[PDB]
RNA sequence: GAAUCAGGGUUCGAUUCCGGAGAGGGAGCCUGAGAAACGGCUACCACAUCCAAGGAAGGCAGCAGGCGCGCAAAUUACCCACUCCCGACCCGGGGAGGUAGUGACGAAAAAUAACAAUACAGGACCUGUAAUUGGAAUGAGUCCACUUUAAAUCCUUUAACGAGGAUCCAUUGGAGGGCAAGUCUGGUGCCAGCAGCCGCGGUAAUUCCAGCUCCAAUAGCGUAUAUUAAAGUUGCUGCAGUUAAAAAGCUCGUAGUUGGAUCUUUUUACUUUGAAAAAAUUAGAGUGUUCAAAGCAGGCCCGCCUGGAUACCGCAGCUAGGAAUAAUGGAAUAGGACCGCGUGAGGCCAUGAUUAAGAGGGACGGCCGGGGGCAUUCGUAUUGCGCCGCUAGAGGUGAAAUUCUUGGACCGGCGCAAGACGGACCAGAGCGAAAGCAUUUGCCAAGAAUGUUUUCAUUAAUCAAGAACGAAAGUCGGAGGUUCGAAGACGAUCAGAUACCGUCGUAGUUCCGACCAUAAACGAUGCCGACCGGCGAUGCGGCGGCGUUAUUGACCCGCCGGGCAGCUUCCGGGAAACCAAAGUCUUUGGGUUCCGGGGGGAGUAUGGUUGCAAAGCUGAAACUUAAAGGAAUUGACGGAAGGGCACCACCAGGAGUGGAGCCUGCGGCU
RNA sequence: UCCAAACUAAUUU
């Protein structure tokens, strides 16, 4: 089930069996990598790069055309973000609740959800620190985090 | 349910050692409070001095007068009550008479219809009370 | 969550056996299950089983003959020496005449009669009879 | 005796014991 | 032991329903527990309808109704004989009595 | 090691072997190879011994012995002969040790009769019963001698005697049930007494006290207490936790525990083997101690032959095989392998990144919801108030009264004010972690589910310590106070009524800011995961499909997924009530947290801790008790509901009785 | 929806 909800909802994607590139896709591996280089210059995270390529170019999976995941392509050229995108969005969410909680401090529900969101931050930074993605001295301070996102 | 994993021996051994205290036979044989409270002090028998002949009324529906003696022990000075088992064996005992008492069957619990009495007299002035009863010996 | 794939495989074979069904899906296929079913199949309790490959942990369709009483797993996989094996025999098996304790020894996944012949111990996976 | 009120009597008694030991 | 599968009330997916007051004695009852009785009793008492209609200044005047939604606690609904006790198998029956 | 023991275990080990320690308490030392020695000194403390009072000597937890303590434990015996030790030693010494005594601690063996003939009984020639009879056999005991041994004693051997009531005498517990064995007789009369437990005894006791019989085990057998099995009543194997004892109010969360699939079909764990492991004990081999417990002996005609086995010995450490399972490690800023060649210039590697979980996190999409916070708007009602109208009652109850009213109550009309509350719609419907959540609109942040050929790639599951939230009541500050209303005051009712009912009415109920941390905080049911019957609905999202209807919605028919539920079922389960989970449990093991152990005492006492307080958390014991309890069944009863009936019931009545005198019956008095 | 409390120590199936 869900990590901090009592939801058991299934609802995910389902990749097809054959991982061969379709014949109607007349688009080489370099022309996709150059395409990914420009979309990442516009500040797009690798999740929403694959949405653009799927919806407008017929590239259902980048790693079947090019052989590489999108984040491996960006790290090979220096277009990678410093924080991972999923950690970035948990920190960006924890700022908007804590800014909301400055003014609405009787909102005990938001105080509860901020504990759940920040518990996910520390479970997620534990993972990227043992995989040597973040430096080992990296802490999450609530008072300094607002400058890191947006 | 219970943890089954291969490294859970400490969780299982310590949980067991804590849950042993919740039954009566382990608790009284390992606190030492009940060992402090019986007047035998962990022994099977004790010699005492008869202070007084006392009559104890039987618990209902029984309606008799159970003949007992009020005995002060020699070992530790604790005063107890001991039953005198047989038809008319109170007449063999006097006061200031040195008896031997034993337990009465239920390992410290009260027995039968005698309230609050858990001992019985065995020997009366170094002579067994079963021999005074059957006429084997004399005072 | 799912900690043990072999347990969910054998519980689903056991439930479909007493419902009297002929076939049963076994979700994720590991290679330990496949080596477990062959030991059940060489001694003849199950029919031929089809393994389905779907580019992840696959599925197995198993034909049931109607012969199985109880396929069980043992958790954890206790290490078993040959000294202690006969004490597992009269705790798991209904008789000394039939039934098998499945071991995983260094020479492969074996039933208990084969491990006496090969003179080796191993960890216990489960049993069936 | 309703055990709700057997608790209430056992409060008022424990109430009373606390101020016996306070004054000593 | 448990007497009814729901606990005499219709609370399934929630924790707390708001209470109402019994219209016969003003006991606080939860809203789903209370014996609801919607009455559309006429205001005329049809023994009297042929006297009110002959004395009207109209000819085709349909007499109005009276729309009272009554609530009851379990104590008052039994005493007023709105409900009754039923047999053990006859409790498992939710169809209302016929008209 | 010992007792118990199916497998696991539980308890014990002062105690003859190994190791340690101490010689009344401590401390300090001499000598010596070796001592912080005590059958060596030196102090001081404790105790104690002689004394001419000046002094001197002490250490049995060595063998004996005595006192004391106690439920509780032996002779001030003989000997170096055996075993060994020490010395200058073939010679000496040994309370080490050996041998006797005391020894129902216990263990092994084993008498208290056998036979025959009668008298009888039986059975289909065999057997049984006898205070009948018969001489046959022996030990117990007495007792010479040998033997035994250091000298003895005992056993073994053999003379002499030694049995008829073979008096050369078998006890200990029982006889209602558990539980083998009497409705025998006499006494006692809820007394004396028995009885582990249920029980028995108040005048015919199957239970007491006795006699007779009978039973059990027998030279042994009761009784007390520790303890093991029984006990799957501590549950690793193997227990429970809806209602019987019990799942924390809810969620987060670190330790801990546990972790998806994937490849040949580096360090460990594991498995196998080898060593090295004190004997005794245990298992066990061999062997006629007369048997057996034992013992390590023995056996075969000058001597000969032959044993004094083997196993087992958790774990840890060591050793060599095995490589499934389980961890773990190599090349991603190449700082990488591999070959060559001058810290350079190279080749070369198929050069090097498993998959994308009906695990999870994150993005995205259109939604959806009494979720949350802030502000705003509205609705009648209630209470108050003004003013007007007409009036004599109004209110309240089972009935009343307190109360309010010609000074105008109540009722009507218009208007104002304030404070609460959000009806009907409103459901076995929604949302939320739970508590909980409902007028309109705006703002703020959140979130589930669905959709997805996006992204990351195991990031997960459960969780001591810790943390956030947590109705009501209560607490402390402000504000406000309409209704209601603990406490309080009255009116009734009542035997009483400091209650129920009525009339008033404080705190409280309302909001803002702090506390408090408990509820039948309940589905009395932990969470995550898998599988296992149907069926009709419902809510949200998606998808598909005839046709209606409006200018993408509304209906209609299905499908998919999450959700709240229902019906139904011999899935199975359960003590059942019942549950599609409380199923997949003796065919017992998916992961993991909390927690129960007969009822009471008692969630009390104390201690710690938290709090302003109220209190919360943690949490005993003594003592007491043979049941307390759960589910279901049949009755009985109900100031429970349905039906139906009766002048031993009523209604409508009649005659009466109850009052009077008398008759007669009962109590009482006499 | 007027009031409506109590029940040998004297035991034997
Ligand atoms: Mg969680
Ligand atoms: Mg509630
Ligand atoms: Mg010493
Ligand atoms: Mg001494
Ligand atoms: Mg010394
Ligand atoms: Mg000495
Ligand atoms: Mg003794
Ligand atoms: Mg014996
Ligand atoms: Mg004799
Ligand atoms: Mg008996
Ligand atoms: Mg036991
Ligand atoms: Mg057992
Ligand atoms: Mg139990
Ligand atoms: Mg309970
Ligand atoms: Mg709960
Ligand atoms: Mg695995
Ligand atoms: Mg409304
Ligand atoms: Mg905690
Ligand atoms: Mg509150
Ligand atoms: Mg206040
Ligand atoms: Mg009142
Ligand atoms: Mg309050
Ligand atoms: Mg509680
Ligand atoms: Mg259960
Ligand atoms: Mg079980
Ligand atoms: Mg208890
Ligand atoms: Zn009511």
């Amino acid at each position: 089930g869900r990590m901090h909800a009592p939801g058991k909802g299934l609802s995910q994607s389902a990749l097809p069996y054959r991982r061969s590139v379709p014949t109607w896709l007349k688009l080489t591996s370099d022309d996709v990598k150059e395409q990914i280089y420009k979309l990442a210059k516009k500040g797009l995270t690798p999740s929403q790069i694959g949405v653009i390529l799927r919806d407008s170019h017929g590239v259902a999976q980048v790693r079947f055309v090019t052989g590489n995941k999108i984040l491996r392509i960006l790290k090979s050229k220096g277009l990678a973000p410093d924080l991972p995108e999923d950690l970035y969005h948990l920190i960006k969410k924890a700022v908007a609740v804590r800014k909301h909680l400055e003014r609405n401090r009787k909102d005990k529900d938001a105080k509860f959800r901020l504990i759940l969101i920040e518990s996910r931050i520390h479970r997620l930074a534990r993972y990227y620190k043992t995989k040597r993605v973040l430096p080992p001295n990296w802490k999450y301070e609530s008072s300094t985090a607002s400058a890191l996102v947006a | 349910g219970k943890c089954r994993g291969l490294r859970t021996a400490r969780k299982l051994r310590s949980h067991r050692r804590d849950q042993k205290w919740h039954d009566k036979q382990y608790k009284k044989a390992h606190l030492g409070t009940a060992l402090k409270a019986n007047p035998f002090g962990g022994a099977s028998h004790a010699k005492g001095i008869v202070l007084e002949k006392v009559g104890v009324e039987a618990k209902q529906p029984n309606s008799a007068i159970r003949k007992c003696v009020r005995v002060q022990l020699i070992k530790n000075g604790k005063k107890i009550t001991a039953f005198v088992p047989n038809d008319g064996c109170l007449n063999f005992i006097e006061e200031n008479d040195e008896v031997l008492v034993a337990g009465f069957g239920r390992k410290g619990h009260a027995v039968g219809d005698i309230p609050g009495v858990r001992f019985k007299v065995v020997k009366v002035a170094n002579v067994s009370l079963l021999a005074l009863y059957k006429g084997k010996k004399e005072r | 969550v799912r900690m043990n794939v072999l347990a969910d495989a054998l519980k689903s074979i056991n439930n479909a056996e007493k419902r009297g069904k002929r076939q049963v899906l076994i979700r994720p296929c590991s290679k330990v299950i496949v080596r477990f079913l062959t030991v059940m199949m060489k001694h003849g309790y199950i029919g031929e089983f089809e393994i389905i490959d779907d580019h992840r942990a696959g599925k197995i369709v198993v034909n049931l003959t109607g012969r199985l009483n109880k396929c069980g797993v043992i958790s954890p996989r206790f290490d078993v020496q040959l000294k202690d094996l006969e004490k597992w025999q009269n705790n798991l098996l209904p008789s000394r005449q039939f039934g098998f304790i499945v071991l995983t020894t260094s020479a492969g996944i074996m039933d208990h009669e084969e491990a006496r012949r090969k003179h080796t111990g191993g960890k216990i996976l489960g049993f069936f009879f | 005796m309703r055990a709700k009120w057997r608790k209430k009597r056992m409060r008022r008694l424990k109430r009373k014991r606390r101020k016996m030991r306070q004054r000593s | 032991t448990k007497k009814r599968r729901n606990n005499g009330r219709a609370k399934k997916g929630r924790g707390h329903v708001q209470p109402i007051r019994c219209t016969n004695c003003a006991r606080c009852v939860p809203k789903d527990k209370a014996i609801k009785k919607f009455v559309i009793r006429n205001i005329v008492e049809a023994a009297a309808v042929r006297d009110i209609s002959e004395a009207s200044v109209f000819d085709a005047y349909v007499l109005p109704k009276l729309y009272v939604k009554l609530h009851y606690c379990v104590s008052c609904a039994i005493h007023s004989k709105v409900v009754r006790n039923r047999s053990r198998e006859a409790r498992k029956d939710r169809t209302p009595p016929p008209r």
